């Protein structure tokens, strides 16, 4: 989750709250307010892909 | 996205007109609202409006005294106030979705917000 | 990367690679032309991406 | 992964292996070949999102 | 995608000239390349090309004979045979990719293949 696309050669390590509606989180993480740091499913019974 | 106007120091009893103009959305089946807000606490609602405007409703503490229109001609709807209350000074936002639902009241029932109105 | 000689065979002879792919240059004349700097940004993702 | 944006109200329960490159697959499921029946990573312990 | 045209029946030893058309690439930044199919067996590469056509390399087996060319003047660049062995009837297929690269006799570093000429 991020508000704009990233313009390249920049990183953004901000692990803010995102706000995909309109009520503002203020660093809640509950409903329509996510973490956009998702995790990454590595298992080595994965296909190639 | 919602670009809204209107707003400003009233005489406490006059009446006062504030508008949402919708710049980059059909507006021809999407429904509005407008919510309250004021410091040191929650988000408020006041009024919504359908399609059309057939099919309004008001908040408990607002029925009866403002009024809410709508037209697609300009891509924008009129909310007009009759009391203004020395009590109901709050910041003003204008809201928009695609549909209209029961839990019409809930804030977060309201994907697309817009800017906000002088307190 | 900066102040040294750019090698570049260890890239070449590793056949290893799941792909090398470059953009406005050979793949191959990159001895012949150089520069100021290198930048390497190494990262792990998955390959649908 | 799907070639084509789905026609409201249709329901594809195809699980065929998706070409994403240019190579045909035929049921491999190897390099440039994916499942497109991802599953979902449902635990108590997930964010309100 | 990528339309090509060209190929027919060769009076084994003449010449033919096979094209492949970009419609929806700007051809300018892209690479391109000629991969054969032959039933029964995989898939085999034969030529390809470089941006505007300085750095082009050729197969093994058919190093020395056919020609190839690039122009952008039409998205679209130019394969001549000049052998035409009764070896090398096959089906032809039409590459592209954004860059180049190292494993170019590698299919799988073109993601953009095009239609096939005639067997």
């Amino acid at each position: 989750f991020r508000k704009s696309n990233l313009k390249p050669f920049e990183r953004d390590i901000s692990t803010e709250i995102y706000q995909a509606g309109s009520t503002p989180c203020n660093g809640v993480e509950g409903f329509n307010c996510y973490f956009p740091l998702q995790s990454y499913g590595f298992q080595p019974t994965n296909g190639v892909g | 996205q919602l670009v809204e106007s209107g707003g400003g120091l009233v005489e406490a009893g006059g009446s006062l007109r504030l508008s949402c103009v919708a710049s980059g959305l059909t507006f021809s089946d999407y429904t509005m609202a407008w919510f309250r807000q004021v410091p040191g606490q929650e988000r408020e609602f006041v009024s919504h409006i359908g399609w059309g405007g057939s099919e309004t409703y008001y908040a408990d503490s607002v029925k009866g005294r403002f009024t809410i229109s709508r037209d697609n001609a300009k891509n924008a709807m009129y909310l007009q106030m009759n009391e203004l209350k020395p009590d109901d000074t709050a910041v003003y936002y204008c809201a928009a979705d695609r549909g209209s639902s029961f839990y019409y009241v809930r804030e977060s029932e309201y994907t697309f917000w817009g800017q906000g109105v002088t307190v | 990367i900066s102040n040294c000689v750019a090698d570049y065979s260890v890239l070449y002879n590793s056949a290893s690679f799941s792909t090398f792919k470059c953009y406005g240059v050979s793949p191959t004349k990159l001895n012949d032309l150089c520069f100021f700097n290198v930048y390497a940004d190494s990262f792990v993702i998955r390959g649908d991406e």
